[PDB]
């Protein structure tokens, strides 16, 4: 017999299972922070209160114990460990809520017990009993059973509830422990952090590198800081890991086939890309601190604007930082300039600088001297994370759009044979197009068009409206067309000038995301009787919903009369603007 | 650091070749201790262990034998697992110790990828190739019947013997599990030459240890790939606690520090300030840049990151396992933030034949940081307390154009030769017909040398017919092959700026200079869309070293004589380096 997974045949259990307990009135302020601080890296957190006050935080896997007593609580909590779970978790952590558990040391030390040496383990701080010369855990710094100390605990949990008679319950827990299987608690190492009552959070005090347990902790602010100052610490330690991988790759770099390639700068991120052809070479694209001189809009030269101005002020800032570091305390360097400045991004790398700084040298004494100095910088390309999004079915009903003009009316034939071609000749009606009429204060070929699409293609229908006031302006006109239509349709203003295919309408179907994204294409640009045109909005997928909020929020006119549908959802909306190019629409003029 | 204890066997002819390779390979991250054995010798390179009455014959047969009887008589209760492996073989020490620490070690476990001579179905044995691990119960159980064991052979493979050692005394049979194909590989299906050689594989990334590796530089090089893929895994890691450092910062009500908002990152508004995206078809790319050519064919290296990219989807997806698998791309859209990182949406057809959308996101970690060329920080302090740069050689071949020439020399002596930047000028002059422009010329020239007699301008009096690589070539091989020669023209105009880039984006046998010229519209250095425009396909302009144009075999002198060179220059591993140039304009001429 064969299985397609380990687990089954070698009987492997999860990990760990933390068990944090808590009470009614402490859950959704210290049970909250308890989640927040570590459930997001762990792999399952149970949270145990004696009763259910208000309703179950989202996301929290809260259990409801029955009562409050201290003694009666942890009793139950084992009881119900034992019960559910119970056999599928190798360690079990009983943690209160005012402790704040490291996560990531926890992990590690569980990683760092095997089953066949602690087979029956009762960890935590030691503290002396009060004639056995055992000690039990502390209850504030959280406790480590084992599964096979907890199946021999079970037959004894009532027997303990019922004869012993002290007061707090990790005192009643290692007397319950002692009674039933003799093995007190052990030491090891566990790293426990204790806290004066009243103390600020010191960040980068030795004890936040090793330790797994901060006691007590009596507001979520104060655990908050706990977990910054943690992960503060564990990021040290990360970098130090990085440097020494770093340092081990340039130990064993010249005897690998690579070489160069292995020991390239930085050591550990992929080399840079090697171009095959002319076409295939990566071209710096220089700037100063003023003018970026590639520019998508065309012209040789244009000021630093947002995105790019910002990045340029991050690097130099970073190169500054980086000098001053790596030259304290002997020289500091000042006021810096960008003589030269070069970036190019390499897909397989990540982006690199190349930058030609005029610094100042600062000599302690006092001395002046003007250095030139090129430095390089490189964001490395990290791991590629799925976001979120919305799921959207292929098959949306989707709605065209058509504000046909009084001077549109020689190429609305067009425009009507390639949305015929585009989804009346296939089968599924998936697409309707409600064009518009603006009659201007004698379009016989239209309506005629459409009767014969209509009688073409029976299924297929196309209604019109005779807008008679003027003033056209893509808003006004807009709202007219949502008002006189469902509010979860899905919405395709084309413009006149728009050549629809199958292709394009499945990417406006899909990439339309009802209340998340709104899609905003530009069209193939042509010249003589191309471009991809990137001043023009035109052609818009976003929902009628969508659409009324924008308008809402704009109500909350002269931006009615000047403003585009695109400079709408730009402006007033909170969705996503998703401005791509479309291969599949061609126009010319 | 008593966990896992693992003895690689070797041969006298392996110990400089693969024993050492692999102790310095993943015996540095195996957790406990890593010890070699070979055979018994009537200086080696590594700490080896003989074990006596042992013979380098293979099929190793009864040296396993020998080296788990060692196992057992020295460290039985010093650790808990054991592991037979070769030499050639790759073993991830972090990816083993959890696997094994999810286990008991109290049990009989002998463990390998099952292996399907002897063999009445229904057993089984762990091939020794990928690496046979056992526990310290079957060690304790089977190791006083070894030599029962080797009285008895039967076949001549060594780990059929084991594993019938193991199920005669130990109790136990190879895990026949499926999975074990895949965390012991045995990477001989495919890649029959016998070392690893492509690593972007999901086989290589999700096995435990690799085999065969025969080639030790093929093993340091997937050592160093492994060590890669550690770093940018911690890389990630530092990117997920700087997010949690700002959100929690956040929720205490606290400012955010600067190093954990931009790396913590999760309307535009403006019209010019929303970034574009690209399209991304299977095997071409559409964008909106006026720099980038719409309808472009993808790039190799576009190819390999999108690749890369799908791999890495497909790993982070099947790990909620059913069996999902990837065929192509349909289309995508790609929009890089210059600080950020890099967003995808990518339409997979996925198989479990259906669609599948993801939005994608590769952000930027901490940036690294390195200066091109170090100082001595202690001797700048006490110079502080208390034009000599590399000499540029401007080529300029010529025919005819006196006006051009003039003002050429003009703007040169007025932009180098009374500030007296350090330059050579060397005209190259066509003497079309044997005379005419030619004696003016020289008039000029020599006027032009006693009037600056530190100056050095050099006419080389060419002939024949014209031809820009043979006279720049000519020109070049009187100069020895550490000289910096600048392939400029006549008809420029530059400043002490673009000299100085020509210097410094030159490296010898490194990188070539290759600036984009701006060329002026028919009617300085104001650039704008009238004045003109940046010249792409242009590569004239060079500053490149003597000995790089050497090794890039110069012009062909038989012909579009800069794009072959420019082609060569690449083939010939230069790097080179496109970019605008500020400092220069070509003037219009008819
Ligand atoms: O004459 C020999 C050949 C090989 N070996 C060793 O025996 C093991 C089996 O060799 P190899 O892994 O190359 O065989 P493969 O697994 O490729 O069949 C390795 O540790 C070799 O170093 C040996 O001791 N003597
Ligand atoms: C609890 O944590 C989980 C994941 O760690 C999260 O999804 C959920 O929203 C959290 N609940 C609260 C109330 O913070
Ligand atoms: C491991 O196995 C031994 C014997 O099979 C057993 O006594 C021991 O309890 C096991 N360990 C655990 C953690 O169950
Ligand atoms: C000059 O250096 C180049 C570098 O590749 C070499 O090819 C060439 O032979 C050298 N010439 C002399 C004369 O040393
Ligand atoms: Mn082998
Ligand atoms: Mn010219």
């Amino acid at each position: 017999v064969r299985t397609r997974y380990i687990s089954t045949e070698l009987g492997i259990r999860q990990r760990l299972l933390v068990a944090v307990l808590t009470s009614q009135t402490t859950l959704p302020t210290l049970g909250v922070a308890v989640n927040r601080t570590l459930g997001h890296r762990l792999e399952r957190v149970v949270f145990l209160t004696g009763a259910r006050g208000r309703r179950a935080p989202p996301g929290m896997a809260v259990v409801t114990l029955g009562e409050e007593r201290p003694i009666g609580h942890l009793h139950l909590a084992l009881r119900h460990l034992l019960e559910q779970h119970g056999d599928d978790f190798d360690w079990f952590f009983l943690v209160p809520d005012t402790t704040y558990t490291e996560a990531h040391g926890l992990a590690r030390l569980t990683g760092h017990l095997s089953l066949a040496s602690a087979a029956h383990l009762y960890l935590g701080r030691p503290q002396d009993f009060i004639p056995t010369p055992g000690r039990y855990c502390h209850g504030g710094f959280g406790v480590l059973l084992s599964r096979m100390l907890l199946q021999q605990l079970r037959p004894h949990l009532e027997g303990c509830r019922n004869d012993i008679v002290s007061a707090r319950p990790d005192e009643w827990l290692g007397r319950c422990i002692l009674d039933a299987t003799g093995v007190g608690c052990t030491g090891d190492h566990y790293s426990h952090l204790e806290l004066s009552p009243g103390e600020p959070v010191q960040e980068g005090d030795p004890h936040f590198r090793s330790a797994l347990t901060a006691h007590p902790v009596r507001d979520p602010v104060h655990m908050y800081q706990l977990h910054k100052a943690f992960a503060r610490a564990e990021l040290e330690r990360t970098y130090q890991e990085i440097q020494e991988l770093q340092w081990e790759i340039q130990n064993t770099s010249h005897l690998a086939v690579d070489g160069d390639q292995a020991a390239a700068w930085p050591v550990g991120i992929p080399a840079p890309s090697r171009p095959a052809s002319r076409f295939e070479v990566l071209r710096w694209d220089y700037f100063t601190e003023q003018h970026a001189f590639s520019c998508a809009d065309g012209s040789p030269r244009c000021p630093l604007r947002g995105a790019d101005r910002a990045d340029v002020a991050d690097v130099l800032g970073t190169a500054l930082e980086e000098l001053n570091r790596r030259y304290h305390p002997a020289l500091r360097l000042q006021k810096q300039q960008l003589v030269n400045g070069y970036r190019r991004f390499d897909p397989a790398r990540g982006m690199e600088y190349t930058l030609d700084l005029q610094l100042e040298a600062l000599t302690p004494q006092g001395g002046r001297r003007p250095l030139t100095r090129r430095v390089q910088l490189l964001r490395p390309l990290s791991r590629v994370e799925i976001l979120p999004v919305p799921y959207v079915t292929e098959a949306s009903r989707l709605t065209v759009l058509l504000p046909l003009a009084a001077a549109e009316r020689d190429l609305a034939p067009g425009f009507l044979e390639a949305f015929a071609t585009a989804a009346l000749e296939p089968g599924d009606a998936a697409a309707a197009l409600t064009l518009l009429l603006l009659y201007e204060p004698v379009f016989a070929p239209v309506k005629a068009h459409v009767a014969e699409l209509e009688r073409r293609f029976p299924g297929a229908r196309v209604p019109w409206l005779s807008v008679q006031t003027a003033a056209p302006s893509p808003l006004r006109l807009m709202d007219l067309l949502s008002k006189k239509h469902p509010l979860d349709t899905l919405f395709l203003l084309a413009g006149p000038d728009t050549v629809l295919t199958p292709d394009f309408l499945n990417r406006c179907r899909m990439h339309a995301i009802s209340g998340w994204q709104a899609f905003f294409p530009m069209h193939f640009q042509a010249f003589h009787p191309g471009r991809f045109d990137r001043q023009a909005a035109s052609e818009a997928c976003f929902y009628n919903s969508d659409y009324v909020a924008a308008r809402g929020r704009l109500a909350a006119e002269e931006l009615l009369e000047s403003l585009d549908v695109y400079e709408l959802f730009l402006h007033f909306s909170s969705l996503h603007v998703l401005r791509a190019v479309e291969p599949a629409l061609l126009q010319r003029y | 650091r008593d966990f896992l204890y693992v003895g690689v066997m070797t041969a006298q002819k392996y110990l400089g070749s693969r024993a050492l390779a692999a102790q310095r390979t993943w015996a540095r991250f195996i957790p406990g201790r890593v010890e070699f054995f070979s055979s018994q010798q009537p200086p080696p390179p590594l700490p080896v262990i003989a074990l006596p009455g042992v013979d380098d014959s293979y099929p190793p047969q009864k040296k396993s034998f020998m080296m788990i009887k060692y196992m057992h008589d020295h460290y039985l209760d010093k650790y808990e697992w054991f592991m037979r492996a070769d030499d050639d073989v790759y073993i991830k020490g972090d990816k083993l110790e959890e696997f094994l620490r999810s286990l008991n070690s109290s049990k009989p476990l002998y463990l390998g990828q099952t292996g399907l001579l002897g063999l009445e179905p229904g057993e089984n044995f762990c091939m020794g190739g990928p690496g046979m691990i056992f526990s310290r119960e079957v060690l304790r159980r089977m190791v006083p019947h070894i030599g029962e064991c080797l009285r008895e052979m039967y076949t001549t493979h060594e780990d059929v013997e084991v594993g019938r050692c193991v199920r005669r005394f130990g109790g136990t049979q190879c895990v026949w599990s499926y999975e074990m194909q895949q965390l012991f590989h045995e990477n001989y299906e495919h890649n029959r030459k016998g070392y690893i050689q492509d690593l972007h594989n999901s086989k290589i990334h999700a096995a435990i240890t690799l085999h065969p590796n025969k080639r030790p530089a093929y093993q340091y090089r997937l050592h160093n790939y492994m060590l890669s893929r550690k770093i940018s895994e911690l890389r990630y890691r530092t990117i997920q606690l700087h997010r949690e450092s700002a959100l929690m910062s956040k929720l205490s009500n606290t400012e955010v520090s600067k190093e954990d908002q931009q790396l913590g990152v999760i309307q535009p508004r403006e019209r010019n300030e929303v970034i574009e995206w690209e399209f991304l078809t299977g095997k071409l790319l559409y964008s909106a840049a006026e720099n980038q050519p719409p309808r472009q064919s993808l790039s190799s290296i576009l190819r390999t990151a999108l690749d890369d990219t799908v791999l890495q989807v497909m790993e982070m997806i099947n790990e909620n396992a059913r069996l999902i698998d990837f065929k192509e791309i349909q289309y995508g859209y790609r929009r890089v933030n210059p600080m950020h990182g890099v967003e995808y949406i990518l339409d997979l057809l996925l198989l479990y034949p259906v669609r599948r959308h993801a939005y994608l996101q590769q952000l930027f970690s901490k940036p690294f940081f390195r200066e091109t060329e170090e100082l001595d920080v202690n001797s700048l302090v006490e110079s502080i307390n208390s034009h000599n740069e590399k000499k540029v050689h401007i080529l300029v071949p010529l025919i005819g154009r006196y006006d051009i020439f003039l003002r050429f020399m003009e703007n040169f002596e007025n932009m180098c030769l009374i500030p007296k930047q350090n330059v050579k000028l060397v005209i190259i002059l066509f003497s079309r017909d044997s005379g005419q422009d030619s004696s003016k010329h020289i008039e000029l020239i020599k006027g032009y040398q006693n009037k600056y007699p530190k100056a050095e301008m050099t006419l080389i009096p060419m002939k024949g017919e014209f031809s820009r690589g043979l006279g720049l070539e000519m020109a070049s091989a009187q100069f020895d092959n550490d000289t910096l020669l600048l392939f400029c023209d006549v008809d420029l105009i530059f400043r002490e700026d673009f000299l100085q880039r020509c210097r410094d984006n030159t490296i010898q046998g490194q990188q070539v200079y290759y600036p984009i010229i701006f060329s002026q519209y028919d009617p300085y250095f104001i650039f704008s869309k009238k004045t003109g425009f940046w010249r792409d396909y242009g590569y004239g302009i060079t500053c490149i070293y003597k000995s790089d144009l050497l090794g890039a075999g110069g012009f062909d002198t038989s012909i579009l004589e800069d794009v072959d060179l420019y082609n060569k220059v690449i083939l010939s591993g230069l790097r080179p380096f496109r970019s605008q140039e500020v400092g220069v304009v070509h003037i219009f001429h008819p």
